[PDB]
């Protein structure tokens, strides 16, 4: 539901 | 060999802010498999979207879309805590498989992308030129996205820390800090990189007591 | 013009894990000024080291060191909360100025690096070749550093969340979770990328109750 | 006292 | 050094057929001096034109013109016999001097081109993209020019050899050969690469007796 | 397409002086067919050697040898007069066929080179680095080879023109000119680029009467 | 009066 | 018997 977060 | 099959363009995924994050670089020899671990952007987020892209631009909407799928059933957790491992795997046949596995839930979803997908050669060379022409605009977009995500993380953390502080935080501090989170949250809704840093800066300036109480907590 | 002065190698700083983070790309035309915002790696950290590097390798110790300085007087705060803005500024004379400003404390420290510093041309072309030869080793080192920092962030967050949970977290969960943080913290001290992910995975697997309680908290 | 953290 | 001044585009001269011949490659460090030796295209030619170009295209009219001058007073000689040495010299100030010296006559002419000449950066990067986009068209133009010049050389040599043969060459041979030189000379006036090779081929096919008599002569 | 098969290194032939002349550039997409027309270096030469090379160095002995064959039965002719068309053809299977056809005699010889031939990837990237490291040495070797071949052509033409002149050329001229051809022919046997140009220059300086008589002849 | 010839 | 000549 949101793009992934570059962690 | 007189011949190599290599990736003519980078392959990757769209991450927060609309940026392409590469998993397989341009000119990598087939077959190959790369993985990277990614997370959620919101508390209690229950799914992530995996939007697969081909090309060299820093903007996702400027690259070729190869497809998109979601992995859901992510269990409730604070943002940035779930481990979603994304694997790009191109076999000897030039077929790309992209899977995402939630390491907690064990759940996995996959898209498979035929070797004939994506941009044809004229488009490929149009893409290498456009990337080249546009290094500046894309660098500027990359830095704006990275400021915006920092501002978002600061927005979110400071709210959590206001919470865990409660009464420890003096009345005047909470008022100054909450005023700043409101303007920060406003600024995050524009495209003005300096304005976001100015609102993040205001927040650093009024949050010094909160930062001490949070440091002291743990 | 028949001539451009451009940067023959990238210029940047060493970040957590020993990686070079670039601020000015290879082949950028002088004069130019770029900024990026960075933070602390530890709760209550009171200074950061700015180690300035020249070159194209992902490993800091593989690049040319142009100098190093510290900015101290960082006020107590949870890690990742201070905003340390690093600016690389190369003037028309080819002089590099690198400053770091704490946006909270207002404090700034600077190093100035003469235009004759760094690698001479033979070394420059040796560097472009070595970067080229070593794209794989450096990619592998870059992914290991990025796993290790994720593991560290997960180590640190889960400990904080154990704290803010206290009694909400069942006895059995805390024991499973703390056992995992110990093995995770062990793994972080090696160079085995799979072993760190395996320990991060074990932690995702036992922390599901904690993740709910933390999500519920805010 | 530690390198900066890419945030 | 943190900085190099390098040539952002190749520098060269227009040669026979309208092609750019490079003397100083793109990305060569200043100061530098390169020389190459060139000749006339016609018997009794008394001057050559030195047209100085900047850029990466194989077509001269597609590059930036930096200026043009002639060296005259070339003494009568068969084509390809005079030695005209062209030197490109860029000093530490980024000024280009291009001289041409007739090694027989000792005569020299020069043009001097200020460091601010030629294409500005937007044009420079437009040029690198256009060269890149157009590698095929330019390769095709380069091969056509090289066929045409071979055809011209064959046209010219065979005529000379008809001359020095006179009566040694049978009536039937001279008629077949002269018919072919006429069609070859026609074809040289179009842009059809295959047609020029077909006319050069016809000539190879009818000239076998002439070739023997010419070989036997010396 | 997610994938292209491209040539990882240039493919070509050894020409006079020991230089690699490319027929198929690095990074050309398969399938492809290129042709170029070449000639003999000596009067009455009856065969040419086609030595097939892979790589990016200007020196033939520095590239990978893929094989070699001869085309003979070249009929007697003055040097530079036979038309030997060399075609490099790589089919969809990555097989290279290289043929040479004498356009006069109609004779053709071919070598076929399997797709697994040549340098493996480690060698390929070693080759791209070595080419890169050595641009200067190779440029210098390329210019020396081009001077030497010009000197050879001048050696050969002036001898022919001495011949066709006979009595028209004054005694003193022939003596000065022949002395120069002897020293030129000596210099051609070393590696001293300046010495060859100095001997070519001496010859331009003493041959002015000969050049007039030769121009007047035709 | 003509471009140079690459020899 | 000799490499080709680039003409």
């Amino acid at each position: 539901e949101l793009p992934l977060v570059k962690i | 060999v007189l011949l190599l099959d290599v990736t003519p363009l980078s392959l990757g995924i769209e991450t927060m802010g609309g940026v392409m994050t590469t998993l397989i670089a341009k000119n990598t020899t087939i077959p190959t498999k790369h993985s990277q671990v990614f997370s959620t952007a919101e508390d209690n987020q229950s799914a992530v979207t995996i939007h697969v892209l081909q090309g060299e631009r820093k903007r996702a909407a400027d690259n070729k879309s190869l497809g998109q799928f979601n992995l859901d059933g992510i269990n409730p957790a604070p943002r940035g805590m779930p481990q979603i491992e994304v694997t790009f795997d191109i076999d000897a046949d030039g077929i790309l498989h992209v899977s995402a596995k939630d390491k907690n839930s064990g759940k996995e979803q996959k898209i498979t992308i035929k070797a004939s997908s994506g941009l044809n050669e004229d488009e490929i060379q149009k893409m290498v030129r456009d990337a080249e022409a546009n290094a500046e605009a894309d660098r500027k977009f990359e830095e704006l996205v990275q400021t915006r995500n920092q501002g978002d993380h600061l927005l979110h953390s400071t709210r959590k820390q206001v919470e865990e502080a409660g009464d420890k935080l003096p009345a005047d501090d909470k008022t100054a800090i909450e005023s700043a989170l409101t303007a920060l949250e406003t600024a995050l809704k524009g495209e003005d990189k300096a304005a976001i840093e100015a609102k993040m800066q205001e927040l650093a300036q009024v949050s010094q007591k909160l930062m001490e109480i949070a440091q002291q907590q743990h």
